[PDB]
């Protein structure tokens, strides 16, 4: 009812929202203790399915689940772990200087191996680490966590807009699509662009910028790419991060919390959307 | 609603102000999200591209990259439109006008189709503001998916001639009775070609490795034909399935991948999505509060969200 | 007119109301010349569409 | 307490069953509703007024909208009262040729 | 919200009353949205479409057609349900009853057929007025799309016989799909019509495309770009399938619409779109079978 609260109790083995900002684009970790099984399934047999059986098992080594399940993944944890992967180096790598000095690359180094191992056996990182929200409160303990980081529509950026102002956490991120500029409202999405066996199972996390519908986004997902050179398949999944109902309030900064480039985005209808991955 | 207005820009033909009154509940394709916008991008002259007007398959592609909007209230100064793509958050269920020869149902998903009918052109003309208006025809979605397959395949017959001139017209439609004839006047090629390619390229990926085992059971299909009712009615007479009847190819690597289960996945990925990648997305659903089971031609039906 | 005018303006927000030192004070008003340069006035425009004044010389 | 015509002869004796039979009450809805526009919400409460009599005059034309509507729904029950009786009689009415 | 009332009919027993006490928080389908409704619009006997009992196809036609309603508070003489499909997005929190998987903190759960699980579980019958309330199963979007394609794949190996498809691990648990002893013999006769639908839409199109594309490209931007992204994929499928199978334009393009007409049916039939969301507050983020969950309105 244009104001909501959500809560999930996890560890600070992940994000450590005390080390994060007030505004962070948190993911969950849905199906957290999953993927020894789907490592074996869903892949053609030339992928040697005994890789992710150890790969996530080295992740929680860096992080026993207990009663506080592994979850609440930060926005930082994918950018810096793919910083060595995608086509931005020493600028996306400034996100690694943000994490390891505030959060830890010990958990990144196990997970950057997962980002070459999850995508290896066709266990693609979309529909795992589902969207949760914008880190409203951080009522966490010392080594444990209790975060309210509301999902559920536009109210996350009104109740942090009548007061976290939604950073993009990298100037390389918030992909400035539509340089063909005009007035309107912004429509935000979460795309994982892949490269399968060309760049050896590439991982990518960035947000697009468009005044485009979901039907005007799929052909926009076929155009503007140079990573078509694959053949397996089902690359470039995306869901709706929702509407920023203003293109006027975007910004360009390098000040956060290590000087990391960052984009202020004030006022967002967080339509949670749905994923799609077929081609 | 997240209110969006379109003003009356310049002058009025005095009966044509009443023509804007009887368009309450229709749909405007405005290619933006504005707090105010001129009426110039509204009409079909904006639908016309550089030099050339779209065909009824190009208008599908023209209605692709624009935004539908519902006429809510009609002022002599403005027209308040509600942005369907975002502002469908209406427990008041903002109302639409059915301009269609089909009496629908209760509970139909409703998708929008350009005017292609033989007698429901929806042509209203403004001469003070020199503009032409084609309103889309809201229709039920299986009947909508029965139309778009006809018009592309009619343009598939625009590539190759070969056959004698007596072709099956693709111009007789069937809803419980109700013989419908549509318009076949012009078929622009690029609207056919780009629609044909995605019909090709999606049907490429919808075949996989474990898909091939299913092809063995094609003679198994006709074994059910002469021994039941359901199968024999399922098997169409104008089908290639009755024509193709007149094998593992071992290559077995590993055999723990579930090859038959993986076949139905990627087939559904692309051949399962063939109505919506060719046509417009349905977001309008029939929902009347009074318990009325159908909605008459010309009525004001209440409209709820995405199906 | 004038006193009848704003008497409902105060009431409109009134029914919408249910819906170590001093010198923190400055004061202000502006009238008098605020009618002189104006050099005519019709108050109370209602729901109106067209205003015609015709000239005969 | 049904009568007895208690008999002569050795046919056995009549026996008064003064039984209590029960019935069951139904439950009915009888629902009615009426609209109210997007204006006349600030009006009829006291929000959108002014010192203009026009503000009072269109405040009149919401009152003369409700004053016809309240009698319409309060009428609709008394109209609806008879319509139930035509259902509950015809529900227990057998056809009189039988 | 806009709570809607379903009328309890006449004389029921106390176990029929207690049957109404074991359903507080289930999912209910209804045809129209009248503010007073009866129980005659609710029951599985109200799902007859051709004079016979519906199959899992005949339910999933209606399960995508009519409207979900969730009973908040049970009543004598009434049934209060605050329906899902009315109301603005992410408002009007409602409460569900879980079935054997988790329903995690997210997942956007989907109503679907009973006989994909135990068939005479959740087919709760009223004894007095003799009707049947077969409540749908609320499964979240990944696993709901998973299990729907497995039994119809298991229907193939049950169709014309000569690995085992039924293990299907969850994140933690091992989900026993097979309820062997009396269900699986009823499975392959209650998904009976449905397997024919997944087959005939494949046998038609693949045997149509292999006489479409050779009839195309020579009858040119779509020509060379046909196998451009399909190099060694479609020509390899032309090498594999057209050899071990068999090989007409005016019936062909007549069959073009008809298959793709059936294709547009199945997309509305299959894939089980999300209707309601779990995104709770101050919970343990993990729901168990038989426990309530705060469930919010729109995906």
């Amino acid at each position: 009812p244009r104001y909501h609260l959500t809560r999930q109790v996890t560890l600070t083995d992940l994000c450590q929202p005390n080390a994060e900002r007030a505004g962070a684009l948190l993911l969950a970790l849905r199906h957290p203790t999953d993927l020894p099984h789907l490592a074996r399934h869903r892949a053609p047999p030339g992928r040697q399915t005994e890789r992710l059986a150890e790969a996530w098992g080295q992740l929680l080594e860096a992080s026993e689940s207990g009663c506080a399940r592994a979850g609440l993944v930060s926005f930082n944890f994918l950018v810096a772990a793919c910083a060595a992967a995608y086509d931005a180096r020493d600028a996306a790598e400034a996100v690694r200087a943000h994490i390891t000095t505030n959060y830890a690359g010990a958990r990144l180094d196990r997970f950057s191996e997962c980002l070459r191992a999850m995508v290896h056996t066709h266990v693609f990182p979309h529909e795992v680490m589902r969207f949760f929200g914008g880190l409203v409160s951080w009522v966490t303990q010392d080594e444990l966590a209790s975060v309210t980081a509301v999902c559920s529509g536009p109210q996350e950026a009104t109740h942090t807009g009548h007061p976290v102002t939604i950073p993009a956490c990298a100037f390389v991120d918030l992909d400035a699509e539509l340089c063909l500029g005009g007035p309107g409202a912004a429509f935000l999405y979460l795309v994982f662009t892949y490269r399968q066996c060309r760049d050896q199972e590439l991982c990518c996390v960035y947000v697009v910028k468009s005044q485009l519908p979901p039907r005007g986004l799929e052909a926009a997902l076929e155009r503007l790419f140079g990573r078509l050179r694959i053949t397996t398949c089902t690359y470039a999944a995306f869901a709706e991060l929702g509407v920023m109902p203003d293109d006027s309030p975007r910004c360009l900064h390098r000040t956060e919390r290590v000087g990391v480039p960052v984009v202020i985005l004030e006022g967002v209808v967080w339509r949670p959307g749905g994923w799609r991955a077929c081609a | 609603c997240f209110e969006a207005d379109i003003a009356i820009p310049s002058g009025i033909s005095r009966p044509d102000a009443a023509a804007l009154q009887r368009c309450e509940g229709r749909v405007v394709f405005l290619p933006t999200i504005r707090r105010q916008l001129a009426l110039a991008d509204v009409a079909h002259e904006s639908f016309v591209s550089g030099g050339v007007s779209p065909d009824t398959l190009g208008l599908l592609l023209a209605y692709r990259r624009r935004f539908p909007a519902v006429i809510t209230r009609v002022l002599p100064t403005r027209i308040v439109a509600c942005p369907v793509d975002l502002g469908l958050t209406h427990a008041g269920t903002v109302n639409l006008r059915n301009t269609s020869p089909v009496d629908l149902c209760n509970g139909d998903p409703v998708s929008l189709v350009p005017p292609v009918f033989e007698g429901q052109a929806t042509d209203v003309r403004l001469e003070s503001l020199d503009l032409t208006l084609r309103f889309p025809v809201p229709l039920p979605t299986p009947l909508a998916r029965e139309i778009v397959a006809r018009l592309v395949a009619r343009g598939i017959r625009d590539l190759n001639p070969r056959t004698p001139g007596e072709l099956p017209d693709l111009n007789v439609l069937y809803y419980n009775g109700a013989r419908l004839s549509l318009v076949a006047d012009v078929q622009q090629l690029a609207s056919v070609n780009t629609e044909l390619r995605s019909l090709v390229l999606n049907m490429v990926y919808s075949i996989t490795e474990g898909t091939t085992l299913i092809l063995t059971l094609i003679p198994r299909l006709l074994a059910l034909s002469a021994q039941d009712g359901y199968v024999n009615a399922l098997l169409q007479m104008q089908s290639v399935t009755r024509e193709a009847a007149q094998a593992p190819m071992l290559m077995q690597d590993g055999e723990r991948r579930l090859p038959l289960y993986e076949a139905l996945v990627a087939w559904l990925a692309h051949a399962g999505q063939l109505g919506d990648i060719l046509a417009l997305a349905p977001a309008v659903r029939v929902c009347t509060f009074d318990g009325a089971a159908v909605v008459q031609s010309g009525d004001m039906a209440p409209v709820i969200r995405y199906p | 007119e004038v006193a009848s005018h704003r008497r409902l303006f105060d009431f409109f927000a009134a029914v919408r109301s249910d819906e170590c030192n001093t010198l923190s004070l400055v004061r202000f008003l502006e009238l008098g010349l605020s009618v002189a340069c104006v050099c005519t006035k019709f108050p109370e425009l209602a729901y109106m569409n067209e205003g015609r004044v015709q000239f005969e010389v | 307490h049904q009568p007895l015509i208690a008999r002569d002869g050795p046919h056995p004796v009549e026996q008064p069953v003064h039984n209590y039979m029960t019935k069951v009450i139904d439950r009915r809805a009888l629902n009615a509703a009426f609209s109210l526009a997007t204006e006349a919400i600030a009006l009829l409460t006291g929000e959108a007024l002014d010192g203009t009599g026009i503000s009072l005059h269109r405040q009149l034309r919401a009152i003369q909208q409700l004053a016809r509507n309240v009698q319409a729904v309060l009428g609709a029950f008394e109209r609806g009262t008879a319509d139930q009786m035509l259902h509950v009689l015809l529900e227990k009415a057998p056809p009189l040729a039988l």
